[PDB]
RNA sequence: CCCAUAUCCGCAGCAGGUCUCCAAGGUGAACAGCCUCUGGCAUGUUGGAACAAUGUAGGUAAGGGAAGUCGGCAAGCCGGAUCCGUAACUUCGGGAUAAGGAUUGGCUCUAAGGGCUGGCAGCCGACUUAGAACUGGUGCGGACCAGGGGAAUCCGACUGU
RNA sequence: UGCUUCUGGGUCGGGGUUUCGUACGUAGCAGAGCAGCUGCUGCGAUCUAUUGAAAGUCAGCCCUCGACACAAGGGUUUGU
């Protein structure tokens, strides 16, 4: 017979193969669209997640309640230190598929990018790039070089940037920075080259990248959470507790007569570590990095207009399972996908973005930079040790 | 922002913190976490509880 | 002009709150909550400020034994305001509140939260203390 | 060189979380005997029956968080074997754990 | 050890047994 | 080696359990070798094994 | 000699079955449960490394409180003692620990409850009961032990098999 | 993911953060009171000072460049 009390499926096709994502770096599946009217620029960038926080804010928007009211939000940290880039990759259009043509590298390329190439640095001689090299300081190589960036002006269609993280800087465990392809989508394609062979061997910043309440996508993969029932990854109603055979797993499969289990039955398996591209997030605030002038750093990264603090995003006792933010970082709406560490794909946006919750001007007030390793209670550690007082080990 | 004082402790409570906490005859108490709420909802004098802030306005340290 | 807000909710089908006005009821049996689609196996519940079809479960011979619409004022439940404050209260509260948004009571005990008051205005209006 | 005798503090406490309440001082056995095997590279560790006790001082369950252990590498005596030297390990009575160095103490 | 006897019989699926029972 | 028919003497011998036999863990093979009740009041006489005490059960 | 989680019977070193004696200290009404002394033993046909899903045995859950289900199934609530108080009905015996309340810790005291010798004097041995003060973050039968209750209907008087 | 540019991981210790809530000892004409000697000496739960003290803190928290030893290692294999 039929089902006698409707009700929506659990789960999504759309996402069938949970499987744990064999690429560990986000990947972008689809650039946005190029436009010979726009100048020539980067469409991603590549940080690292590194913690939660909350915000405090102004909200204007006109027919709201919450208007001219001051909310709070939950938002991410990126730490996002500049990229090297460290060559260039031209793509021809087949009508079998999108053919990467050739792919130049640079002269001078460090360690960090160095480190990717191998599985066990350690064992290794480190002669990786070492003829490759020597085409940069001869006649015939420059020739050679020079010929094939005149075949990329004239037969490739898409031009996407070789950009490596700078690891030495950031705090993780890891030395091995990621690589990254990011299309550069801009005017001609002899500009576009040229743009790039002007911008090899140089950083990349994120000011250049994105900017100020853009809305952007998160690409990265999900925090793994290893094999789990069908109660824990398709979220089913339990059977009730009289069940002899268990009772957080999925009674039916199905009928007798397609003599198989189809696809679209929830099974038992992989939760977490999925790869995942989450579109619409909105950045509140590019942060500067840590700088050093007339002596004394200056670190007044969570000082806004209105608090006119000394503090730094890095909360009481750092962040927590990943480290302290000594870099220029960016700070988004809600939640992103991914653990503590984890590499983090940023992305411009792929649809064309006119919204008035997306077009709102953010002015922030308060940064809260309150100890997240417990219930912190206390900003920061001049005003905590003025409410505390002196202490005994002082 | 107002920085409201914890009703309980004393403490400093910020906008992204609390639990606040209304009766039936009024007086809307706000509280810096579970401990404090805890506390008030056993009923223990704060003058009595060494780490509050009227402990030590009692005690004069 | 502003709409209401999602918020935590904590009263289902099968709730007795107290009847908060001086009307002659003490208790009000939740039977449904108005407002609500549905799906299979979901209760439907009533946060602060919620249209709810109730019950007089004891109080006066005139009240009991008949369905009266109501409004729910205060829960017990923890809900989150927009600026950042979790406002929870002692008990489970409502008012009988017909079709129209009129009450039947005259004054209300107790504080009156003000995600209900905002939205209906004539239970403010009777409200003394507001949230 | 070889015939090294010295100090060591270890925290039982590191390497005792996450185990079951009937599986937490042989863990610390072995655990200790894992520090013995890695600061000195000798498979032959024999620990002494004072350090026993002083681990199974308490119970199964509540191990101690730090505890104070002389580390020596000692030169093979007869019944000769393919472990060319061994490790003793010793216990020693501290009263508290504050500041307490690596003190590599001589003969 | 000497011969072990046969498996013995067990009244496993009589009217008894309400474990599975055919069309009746 | 095999001390347990020496344990199980001399508990006979100290009319007590065998809970309260100590035997000597250097002098092994001088215990070992003794094998009868006679020998067994010698090692008692030499104070090779010793009557263990009870084991405390305070009223304070 | 074994006399029973290995010497008996169950195909076996089988969580089953098999008739008796001896019977410490505390806590406590107790030969109840928990810890210990004499005596005994190596965790019950094995160990090592991780702590995935489904399990089995224990638990804990904000808000609602049976809305789940054939059905309060299961779990949970009450639980000891002292002082009150206890209904309908009845075969006047019961119901009844009905139902519904208060107290419970530690410390320091006071009062009362006795023998032997020569209304009095001297010398000694016992555990209880009642009351008061002080004090601890209202916590106190703090583990263990340990009744959920009330109103009705049908059947069988009952205890028993 | 890491495993010799006098450089890097690890161990310990030190700080940072945080959890509970004020440790032992000593002192107190503080303490319901009780006993003994002509005000003192003993028992006494609890209170105050030392003392936001004591204890724990990465096993999957944050910085150390403070002490310590270790780290240019072993094996199997792959050719246009
Ligand atoms: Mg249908
Ligand atoms: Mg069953
Ligand atoms: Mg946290
Ligand atoms: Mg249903
Ligand atoms: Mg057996
Ligand atoms: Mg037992
Ligand atoms: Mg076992
Ligand atoms: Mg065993
Ligand atoms: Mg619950
Ligand atoms: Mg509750
Ligand atoms: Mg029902
Ligand atoms: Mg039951
Ligand atoms: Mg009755
Ligand atoms: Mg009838
Ligand atoms: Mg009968």
């Amino acid at each position: 017979s039929h089902r006698k009390f409707s009700a929506p499926r659990h789960g999504s096709l759309g996402f069938l193969p949970r499987k744990r994502s064999s690429r560990h770096r986000g990947k972008v599946k689809s650039f946005p669209k190029d436009d010979p009217s726009k100048p020539v620029h980067l469409t991603a960038f590549l940080g690292y997640k590194a913690g939660m926080t909350h915000i405090v804010r102004e909200v204007d928007r006109p027919g709201s309640k919450v208007n001219k009211k001051e909310v709070v939000e939950a938002v991410t940290i990126v730490e996002t230190p500049p990229m090297v880039v460290v060559g260039i990759v031209g793509y021809v259009e087949t009508p079998r598929g999108l053919r990467t043509f050739k792919t130049v590298f640079a002269e001078h390329i460090s360690d960090e990018c160095k480190r990717r190439f191998y599985k066990n640095w350690h064992k290794s001689k480190k002669k990786a790039f070492t003829k490759y090299c020597k085409k940069w300081q001869d006649d015939a190589g420059k020739r050679q070089l020079d010929k094939d960036f005149s075949s990329m002006k004239k037969y490739c269609q898409v031009i996407r940037v070789l950009a490596h993280t700078q690891m030495r800087l950031l705090p993780l465990r890891q030395k091995k920075a990621h690589l990254m392809e990011i299309q550069v989508n801009g005017g001609t394609v002899a500009e576009k080259l040229d743009w790039a062979r002007e911008r090899l061997e140089q950083q990349v910043p994120v000011s250049q990248v994105f900017g100020q309440d853009e809305m952007i996508d998160v690409i990265g993969v999900t925090k793994g959470k290893g094999y789990k029932g069908v109660t824990s990854r398709w979220h089913t109603k339990k059977l009730p507790r009289k069940t002899h055979r268990g009772l957080r797993k999925v009674a039916c499969i199905g009928a007798w007569h397609p003599a198989r289990v189809a696809f679209s039955v929830a099974r038992a398996g992989q939760k977490g570590y999925h790869h995942r591209t989450e579109i619409n997030k909105k950045i509140y605030k590019i942060g500067q990095g840590y700088l050093i002038k007339d002596g004394k750093l200056i670190k007044n990264n969570a000082s806004t207009d209105y608090d006119l603090s000394d503090k730094s995003i890095n909360p009481l006792g750092g962040f927590v399972h990943y480290g302290e933010v000594t870099n220029d970082f960016v700070m988004l709406k809600g939640c992103v996908v991914g653990t503590k560490k984890r590499v983090l794909t940023l992305r411009k946006s792929l649809l064309v973005q006119t919204k008035r919750r997306a077009l709102e001007k953010i002015d922030l007030k308060f940064i809260d930079t309150t100890s997240k390793f417990g219930h912190g209670r206390f900003q920061t550690v001049e005003e905590k040790k003025a409410f505390m007082g002196p202490l005994k080990k002082d | 922002m107002k920085v409201e004082l914890c009703s309980f402790s004393g403490y400093k409570i910020y906008p992204g913190h609390g639990r606040r906490y209304a009766r039936t005859d009024g007086k809307v108490f706000q509280f810096l976490n579970a401990k404090c709420e805890s506390a008030f909802l056993s009923k223990r004098n704060p003058r009595q509880i060494n780490w509050t802030v009227l402990y030590r306005r009692k005690h004069k340290k | 002009s502003g709409a209401k807000f999602r918020i935590s909710l904590g009263l289902p089908v099968g709730a007795v709150i107290n009847c908060a006005d001086n009307t002659g009821a003490k208790n009000l049996y939740i039977i449904s909550v108005k407002g609500i689609k549905g799906r299979l196996n979901r209760l439907p519940a009533a946060g602060v400020g919620d249209m709810v079809m109730a019950t007089v479960k004891k109080g006066k011979p005139e009240l009991r034994k008949k369905v009266h619409p109501a409004v729910v004022i205060r829960q017990r439940k923890s809900y989150r305001r927009k600026d950042g404050v979790f406002l929870y209260f002692e008990d489970n509260a409502g008012v009988i509140v017909n079709n129209k948004g009129e009450m039947k009571g005259s004054a209300i005990t107790g504080p009156v939260a003000k995600e209900c008051a905002d939205l209906w205005p004539r239970i403010a209006s009777n409200a003394g203390s507001i949230a | 060189n070889e015939v090294v005798t010295r100090e060591y503090t270890i925290n039982i406490h590191k390497r005792i979380h996450g185990v079951g309440f009937k599986k937490r001082a042989p863990r610390a056995l072995k655990e200790i005997r894992k520090f013995a095997m890695k600061e000195m590279g000798t498979p032959d560790v024999r620990i002494d029956t004072r350090l026993n006790k002083a681990v199974w001082a308490k119970g199964i369950r509540n191990v101690p968080y730090r505890i104070r252990v002389r580390l020596s590498r000692k030169r093979n005596e007869d019944e000769d074997s393919p472990n060319k030297l061994y490790t003793l390990v010793t216990y020693v009575p501290v009263t508290t754990f504050k500041n307490l160095q690596t003190v590599n103490v001589d003969e | 050890d000497p011969v072990p006897y046969q498996p013995p019989f067990l009244c496993q699926w009589g009217r008894h047994q309400p474990a599975w029972k055919p069309l009746m | 080696s095999m001390l347990r028919l020496q344990k199980r003497l001399a508990s006979s011998v100290l009319r007590c359990g065998k809970k309260k036999v100590w035997l000597d863990p250097n002098e092994t093979n001088e215990i070992a070798n003794a094998n009868s009740r006679q020998q067994i009041r010698k090692l008692i006489k030499d104070g090779l094994i010793i009557r263990k005490p009870v084991t405390v059960h305070s009223r304070a």
